């Protein structure tokens, strides 16, 4: 291996912003990792930018901000970034460059695994077929995800959309009729919701399924790119190599496209559309095609990203491609949060494109496809009651539109509306979900072919 | 033999088009028809019930070789297309065979090299003039070529060149013009006097 | 007191269409076509940077 | 002469792009021609694009692929690109270097002509005022052409287009050789021209230079001037009238913005270059009548605007060099008119004078003002059919809604094979201009109306 000692050079060439140049290096590598320590004594980390014959350039992770051409002692390592991954790293808290901040000690590795990662072979895939329960009744009974989906939560800045990822983590699990584990990555996290994390997670019991990886603001930009990588590679040790399901949060990958477009720039590169690197298509799909089952392994990799849409825009370049690598949307709503819905998840535009596949019998349940699109048609309906009524007033509307109304005033209130506690498995949102479909009789309910409105109606 | 992907394969001659690409479909042929040699569009979004024309055309048409071509996909959605494919069956002679002995497919997913996906469309049209020079009636399916011109994209400011139009270079329109022209019946080049075609069946998203 | 009920809605709605069309057909249009002026003329203004 | 022999060098010193860049050159000469000989034995032919002490920048036609930097000859001609011109070129298949693929010979020169161009002194030159008559009403009896006049086929990507050129090829004549040029166009277009001018029987009159989707895509700098030169050769020394048809100058563009993209000038309006204004001046300004001289260029190019904007530097700065313009617009194409001619934005410059009494008849003038000012209204009213409905119009606005659907099916629509006279045209404008009263058609005179209105 790399049994070799390591050189320590002092030949700083120059200083310009966060990159350091050195010179008369012995052979350099692309990507390595190497060891500043300054003047008093603060050891920086960095990684080689480029390498030019004798040269090479470093970016400082942490800032050039003492750093002279005369006195800064720079170790290389020889090796590029890698991880150490072990199974006993479930349940612990690590920040974005791996170090743990939950009075832990260092993780004993059982592998150092290159946190870049090779490409799945895409013969060696299987489509997606059972189901990831999450309990949150607004996407396992109309937005129902499957093992190996990839489909991201879309929201805006203000709405709640982290405590729905906390919500989604403390009840994720399988569809129940030992190989299950969640890897959360929060990158661009402030204080106040990295202790909403570490403290929710930690003291509801379920921190022994869950590998958290907390990447503040206030942290350095470069260290919040390794963090996704990070946090995707000890999924794919857990999943590929142990056997487990894994589910793959990423938390505000708008904010990785936002330290990632400020690593480019001060990497001296030209931007391309709307500022964002010309490389962003392949950027994040590096990202998000870890994912899915595989060939003669029993694990998976499920991935739920969460975006932050600037000014509610859709046809910005973050949420543009993340609609065009991953398989549908959720669409956190905004006027459902402002009439105190708790989650505030819409359900006319969100979509899952693998949600026929997780669902049905043997999956979840036999009524799951018939009772899924015919609540969406009734939610429907009642949303242009919901505006005729005030055009035309109540004495104006039929013994119709006061069945889409009724039903509509139970719908937001018993179904989307769950409270931040309650874990409602998957038997239970469809009992919810008939329950709601009794207001209307046998004859209203087209969307239910009738073989299954005998066995599941009268009850 | 090794053919460099960006050189057209030579023929003798490019001759009209007068045969038609016969699916099994009513509309289509009835409505709309193709013929050999023929270029043809179709938006591939999900749910559009697109799988019947890149399943038609692989069991159904008069064609002898399939190349399906699939450039930049998703992840699960190339592996939908590998799982299907070796179970397609097709029934010449009354004796029933797969159709993996006629197709081969170009896989790229999104993970892939970005200039790999680039080549995906160059690497399945110089397999499909491989055929074509043999007098078969190449078929071939590029499945979301608005992937690849979301590759080329990539590529352009890669070696930082000025983008032109929506962030796409200069050269959009002509690596589609110097891509879609070598579709077509010809007359091969050689001695026991063939003819062969090619089809492409492209693939847009709007 | 039915006929002239008619008379009321028949000039009310006769002014609400000329009203949806003057929005199709006149004010969004301008207001797309504006929009497509400046997804365009700022697309120059990122070539020339 | 050139008796001297010529330096054949092997210094590449480096190769970027479409550009491969000398060293080592002894006294080179600015728009020179080379002759590299690749490794595996191929030749391509270049040109020099900037000398600067002792190396130079070769523009390669083909395409610099393959070529390397120790075993690729460049032999230096010393002489700018001269094309063989004759008259036996009349009838004969060219490529887009001007090599034949007729399956025939070289041309056996008559004179070497500098395809670059040398310009006419505008003094001498003769106003053209002879109309052409080409058949097509709407380009005739509202944007008529003269003799000389350079006039574009605005035009986008589906239109007919290469019908209707194809059309006044064949029925152009006043009231005669043909130039054909093909840039990136595909093979069922030069299919087209070809068969067309096959089954006419005017093939001893057309040279054809095709530079097709899959040929390279830097000889199409040069072919529309190796097309002109041989139109200045045929029109200027062999005293014969040339129709010069340039279809798709967005492929010239195109394949100039590459070239200067790589050389990396600052670029102007739309990632095209800063002397696109002057290079499509160099080329369309090859037109005209001289003195002395019976002969005379009438030049077609052929456009397509992307995603028909008028508003792109392509048309835009065509239409301040020619002469007017001819517009092909996509809506009235999804009405199954043939031809599609939005006169509404189309133009004539050279009309003004090239009509009127003793050349065509004493009303040309006034009826094709009045059948604008018709069309121009009808479709305003149409756009406040769309507010206030059919119902709230006035008996004098349901005249202009008349007007449209007799105007674009009875005088707009032809047929590719009808063949309409310049009096044809105007007695079918007058039966368009009886649907008004008298006391309405306000851009027609008294004289004019007192004979022509009432039949």
């Amino acid at each position: 291996y790399l049994s070799q000692p390591r050189l320590t050079y002092k030949t700083v060439s120059g200083v310009n912003g966060p990159l350091v140049i050195l010179d008369h290096v012995k052979f350099p590598r692309y990507a390595e990792i190497v060891h500043l320590t300054l003047p008093d004594g603060t050891k920086r980390s960095g990684q080689v930018l480029e390498v030019s014959g004798s040269k090479a350039v470093v970016q400082v992770f942490e800032g050039t901000s003492g750093i002279d051409a005369k006195k800064t002692s720079c170790e290389f390592t020889g090796d590029i970034l890698r991880t150490p991954v072990s199974e006993d790293m479930l349940g612990r808290v690590f920040n974005g460059s791996g170090k743990p901040i939950d009075r832990g000690p260092v993780v004993l590795a059982e592998d150092f695994l290159d946190i870049m990662g090779q490409p799945i072979n895409p013969q060696c895939r299987i489509y997606p077929e059972e189901m990831i329960q999450t309990g949150i009744s607004a996407i396992d009974g109309m937005n129902s995800i499957a093992r190996g989906q990839k489909i991201p939560i879309f929201s805006a800045a203000g709405l709640p959309h982290n405590e729905i990822a906390a919500q989604i983590c403390r009840q994720a699990g399988l569809v129940k009729k030992e190989n299950f584990a969640i890897v959360f990555a929060a990158m661009g996290v402030n204080m106040e919701t990295a202790r909403f994390f570490k403290s929710d997670f930690e003291e509801n019991g379920s921190m022994d399924n869950v590998c958290l990886f907390l990447n503040l603001a206030n942290d350095p930009t470069i260290e919040r790119i390794i963090t996704p990588r990070l946090a995707l590679t000890t999924a794919e040790f857990l999943a590929y190599q142990c056997e487990k399901h894994v589910l793959v949060i990423l938390t505000d990958m708008s904010s990785y496209a936002e330290a990632l477009r400020e690593v480019s720039a001060a990497r001296e590169e030209v931007p391309g559309r709307r500022g964002f690197p010309g490389y962003m298509y392949t950027d994040l799909a590096t990202i998000y095609e870890r994912a899915g089952r595989v060939e003669g392994r029993n694990g998976s990799i499920t991935q739920i990203p969460i975006l932050t849409m600037p000014n509610d825009d859709i046809t910005h370049p973050i949420p543009d491609l993340t609609g065009y690598i991953t398989e549908g949307q959720i669409y956190v709503d905004r006027q459902l949060h402002n009439r105190q819905i708790y989650p505030p998840i819409n359900v006319l535009p969100s979509l899952s494109r693998l949600m026929k596949s997780a669902i049905g019998e043997g999956m979840t349940r036999k009524d799951h496809a018939d009772v899924s699109n015919q609540l969406y048609a009734c939610y429907a309906i009642g949303k242009d009651v919901q505006a005729m009524k005030a055009v035309v007033g109540e004495e104006a509307l039929t013994s119709d539109d006061l069945l889409y109304l009724e039903f509509l005033q139970k719908f937001e209130r018993n179904f989307i509306a769950q409270g931040p506690y309650e874990n409602r498995t998957v038997y239970e949102t469809l009992d919810i979900g008939w329950q709601l479909l009794r207001i209307f009789p046998k004859e209203m309910l087209k969307r239910i072919p009738q073989s299954t409105l005998s066995e599941f109606y009268p009850r | 033999q090794v053919w460099p992907v960006r050189q057209v394969r030579p023929v003798t001659e490019k001759l009209p088009a007068n045969h038609p690409l016969l699916t099994g479909q009513r509309v289509l042929d009835a409505l709309f028809p193709c013929v050999q040699g023929g270029t043809t569009a179709i938006p591939g979004a999900f749910g559009c019930g697109k799988t019947v024309i890149s399943q038609s055309l692989s069991k159904y048409s008069n064609s002898d070789v399939i190349i399906y071509v699939g450039c930049g996909e998703r992840g699960n959605e190339m592996s939908e297309v590998l799982r299907d494919f070796p179970e397609l069956t097709m029934e010449v002679d009354g004796k029933v065979e797969s159709i993996m002995k006629r197709t081969a497919l170009v896989a790229n997913t999104s993970n892939m090299p970005v200039a790999a996906r680039e080549a995906s469309i160059y690497t399945g049209i110089t397999l499909s003039e491989y055929f074509r020079d043999m007098g078969y009636h190449v078929s071939m399916m590029a499945d979301s070529t608005s992937r690849w011109a979301e590759a080329l994209r990539e590529i352009s400011g890669r070696l930082a060149e000025m983008p032109a139009d929506s962030g796409y270079p200069a050269y959009l329109g002509a690596r589609l013009a110097s891509f879609y022209e070598r579709a077509g019946r010809v007359k091969c080049l050689g001695n026991p006097e063939r003819e062969g075609s090619v089809s492409i069946v492209g693939a847009v998203s709007p | 007191s039915l006929q002239t009920s008619f008379v009321t809605l028949d000039e009310a709605i006769k002014i609400t269409n000329r009203r949806v069309n003057a929005i199709e057909h006149v004010i969004i249009p301008r207001i797309e076509r504006t929009l497509a002026y400046i997804i365009t003329e700022l697309d120059e203004r990122e070539r020339e940077e």
